[PDB]
């Protein structure tokens, strides 16, 4: 998923981009995988 | 063959050039220093 971002692939922000946006399209999909992983474990707690 | 072409069109009917089959070189275009604006849009104009 892009989450907002350009691309879901880091690479395709990094090497096209220049850090000031680069970086911002990396915080979108750090939200989105961040959450995903918070997510995961919640459930995995929860089915512990 | 388009920048130094000696004509161009008419704006309301502009041209349409297609580039294929070939290598592009930009920087030799970008470092010219002939053009007054070059603005790349998302990437650099020399990491294109």
């Amino acid at each position: 998923s892009n989450f907002g971002a350009i691309s879901s692939v880091l690479n395709d922000i990094l090497s096209r981009l220049d850090p000031p946006e680069a970086e911002v399209q990396i915080d979108r999909l750090i939200t989105g995988r961040l959450q995903s992983l918070q997510t995961y474990v919640t459930q995995q707690l929860i089915r512990a | 063959e388009v920048f130094n072409a000696t004509r161009f069109a008419s704006v309301y009917a502009w041209n349409r050039k297609r580039i294929s089959n070939c290598v592009a070189d930009y920087s030799v275009l970008y470092n010219s220093a002939s053009f007054s604006t070059f603005k790349c849009y998302g990437v650099s104009p020399t990491k294109l």
